């Protein structure tokens, strides 16, 4: 997984 | 059993750095004894149960005792454990690429495929064998043989390049002193709980609790610059090294593979198939996005000569780098009347935990509960046992790391430590997967608060965990997120809805001082800041795409000045002189290598699944939450991406409900 860096 | 919990998490977290490194050894020893097996009988031997089912009870029993190795170096306290972790992972990598590029391995499988009937074969198990032979000729196994030895070459050292790239950002320590007078605007609780220095100064750390609140309140702009510039130059000396040999390399090997680009080899492996479609799915998205980006690039900067008229500032003219999020915050404020520090009075960790878990035990038929004294690599964490409602089955397990520390995991990422597959004598083994994020932590004798993007991460994190547990296949590498990584995304961003709906945050909602709600006015308020600075948000995520694509389809380009280039062309902010933001691109090291693009294009599929279905018959309706729980989350990756969309859906998905969910055509 991971998210987009804010 | 299918139905307890004992015994069925075999993780252990006391381990010492002598016993990882003991462990890494062995593991590869006992691991070597089965493809050597499997390796050395004769190619007419080859059978169901000698060939593909040892290595398939192999695979299972290596993932799981990898995760014990590789999975330290991301949370735990002690650095010679998360150094002999780091070290364990660049271990266990080399051997995955000598245990891949085998010609005897491969040599069986392809004869195992054509001497049987797939027709008696259970339809994951001939998946199985198609999807090894694809993922043998992609290392090349049916090359000559000293490709297949510059191939292995380099792609062991791509391998050492990528996890000291990310070892680099997850050891930072560099830290700022700023006065009182230079943290001005700041709230008292965010400067009462910084490290005083012995000049009466504070020191400010480049995590998120910290940078963000910084660069959103912070009225001083020289404050707002220096931090602006800590943040995109963190390891840009060290990093720039390692760019500058990650991507000639993968375009060295993409080309002995036989594919134009590194982005086309990863590409076919995804449901975007072609690198032509990417390009013009970014292109024609940031058209639509530009009347949006010269309204708000517009509204900005007339916020920012009134201020600096206002303060007596010295006006430059221009938006820099370090001014974005600083009026992003203003124009919320503004123009939908949100005071991000006043909304996270209502929105208490613990409510939001429980109302988050509240909100899936009935959505998806799911039953939580929270074990004591649970065994865990540090104290900040919590264990919880999902079960099935109606059957009582365990389905798993997963942790819940929400607070920043020394040595942690900066980002804010799902982790899945144990697969939902079939175990060797037949039973389920039990999922487990694990939350870590950066939440903003208790200060001033309050509760931990929440921001309200602080919910939505902890939503958005939490798909991937229902991703992870739901997930029942019988191979490990198709079981857990193991699907197509642009549409990995998709379980997760779905999820996101839901700290959009009126009633929905209502559950989440309660004053951590008298438990009163929030204003039936003021959630209309939040709802409708769904689309506040839609432009430059979503514009700066295509000129993430765009640099994504561009540093994988064109060689011999400055990854800075590649970035720089499409900063000014897209988002209309020009990049800092002397940051270096690739040198900080995590993802392009962490698997989303030409795909980061999968983001926007997973939010086109999410956002279909839930106007069409949840959003068109109740969000809360429990008939439409079980279809979406047995059509994406339980096959996992024993299906196409593209085939769980069509059993949903019962169409084909486009981009209707994604344009008109952005204000678009
Ligand atoms: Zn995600």
């Amino acid at each position: 997984p991971g998210f987009s860096p804010f | 059993s299918s139905y307890t919990v004992a015994g069925r998490n075999v993780l252990r977290w006391d381990l010492s750095p002598e016993q990882i490194k003991t462990r890494t050894e062995e593991l590869i020893v006992q691991t070597k004894q089965v493809y050597d097996a499997v390796g050395m009988l004769g190619i007419e031997e080859v059978t169901y149960e000698n060939c593909l089912q040892a290595l398939a009870d192999v695979e299972v029993k290596y993932i799981v005792e990898r995760t014990m190795l590789d999975f330290p170096q991301h949370v735990s306290s002690d650095k010679e454990v998360r150094a002999a972790s780091t070290e364990a992972d660049k271990r266990l990598s080399r051997f995955d690429i000598e245990m891949s590029m085998r010609g005897d391995i491969f040599e069986r499988i392809v004869h195992l495929q054509e001497t049987c009937d797939l027709g008696k074969i259970k339809p994951e198990a001939r998946r199985y064998l198609e999807k090894s032979i694809k993922m043998g000729k992609r290392n090349g196994l049916h090359l000559p043989e000293q490709v297949q030895n510059e191939i292995k070459s380099m792609k062991k050292r791509m391998s050492e390049l990528c996890i000291d790239f990310n070892k680099n950002l997850n050891e930072d320590d560099t830290f700022l002193v700023f006065s009182k007078a230079e943290l001005g605007a700041l709230p008292d609780d965010f400067i009462d709980s910084l490290e005083k220095t012995d000049d009466d100064k504070y020191k400010i750390t480049l995590k998120y609790p910290h940078y963000f609140p910084v660069m959103k309140k912070c009225c001083i702009p020289e404050t707002r610059r220096r931090m602006e510039m800590a943040f995109n130059t963190r390891c840009k000396e060290e990093n720039t090294i390692i760019l500058q040999q990650l991507l000639p390399l993968r375009t060295k090997v993409a080309k002995l593979l036989g594919y134009s680009t590194h982005a086309d080899f990863v590409l076919e492996m995804n449901t975007a198939k072609s690198t032509s479609r990417v390009t013009a799915f970014l292109d024609d998205l940031s058209q639509k996005l530009k009347p949006l980006g010269e309204a708000e690039r517009e509204f900005i900067l007339n916020l920012k000569k009134k201020e600096c008229k206002d303060r007596g500032f010295e006006y430059d003219g221009k938006i820099n780098a370090w001014d974005l999020y600083y009026y992003m915050t203003q124009t919320e404020e503004l123009k939908y009347s949100i005071d991000q520090e006043f909304l996270k009075e209502y929105f208490p960790i613990e409510v939001v935990t429980e109302g988050l878990l509240n909100t899936y035990q009935e959505l998806l038929g799911l039953s939580f509960e929270q074990m004591t004294d649970a065994h865990v690599w540090n104290k900040s964490v919590t264990l919880y046992t999902v079960k099935d409602k109606a059957t009582g089955e365990v389905l798993g397990q997963f942790y819940l790391d929400l607070y920043p520390r020394e040595g942690k995991y900066n980002h804010a990422a799902c982790f899945g430590l144990q697969p939902g597959c079939l175990l060797p004598d037949g039973s389920r083994m039990m999922a487990v997967a694990a939350l870590v994020v950066n939440f903003s932590q208790p200060v001033a004798g309050r509760p931990s608060l929440l921001r309200h993007d602080e919910v939505r991460t902890y939503f958005h994190e939490f798909g991937h965990v229902m991703h992870q547990i739901c997930a029942q296949t019988d191979f490990a590498r198709f079981s857990g997120t193991n699907v197509e990584t642009d549409f990995v995304e998709v379980p997760s961003q779905m999820l996101e809805n839901w700290v959009w709906d009126v009633d929905s945050l209502r559950r989440l909602s309660k004053h951590y001082k008298d438990g009163s709600p929030i204003a039936d006015d003021l959630l209309e308020k939040l709802v409708a800041s769904r689309l506040v600075n839609t432009g430059l948000l979503t514009l700066r995520q295509i000129v993430l795409s765009k640099v994504d694509q561009s540093l994988h389809t064109n060689t011999s380009l400055d990854a800075a000045s590649e970035y720089a280039k499409y900063c000014s062309e897209i988002l209309g902010v020009a990049a800092t002189p002397g940051t270096n933001m690739p040198a900080t691109f995590g993802h392009l090291a962490g698997g989303y290598d030409g795909q980061y693009y999968g983001y926007l294009w997973s939010e086109v599929f999410s956002m279909d699944m839930f106007y069409s279905c949840f959003k068109k018959e109740g969000i809360m309706n429990p008939e439409v939450g079980m279809k979406y729980r047995n059509l994406i989350l339980k096959p996992g990756g024993s299906l196409d991406g593209m085939d769980m969309l069509h059993n949903f859906l019962k169409r084909e998905p486009n981009q209707k409900a994604f344009l008109m969910s952005r204000g678009l055509h």
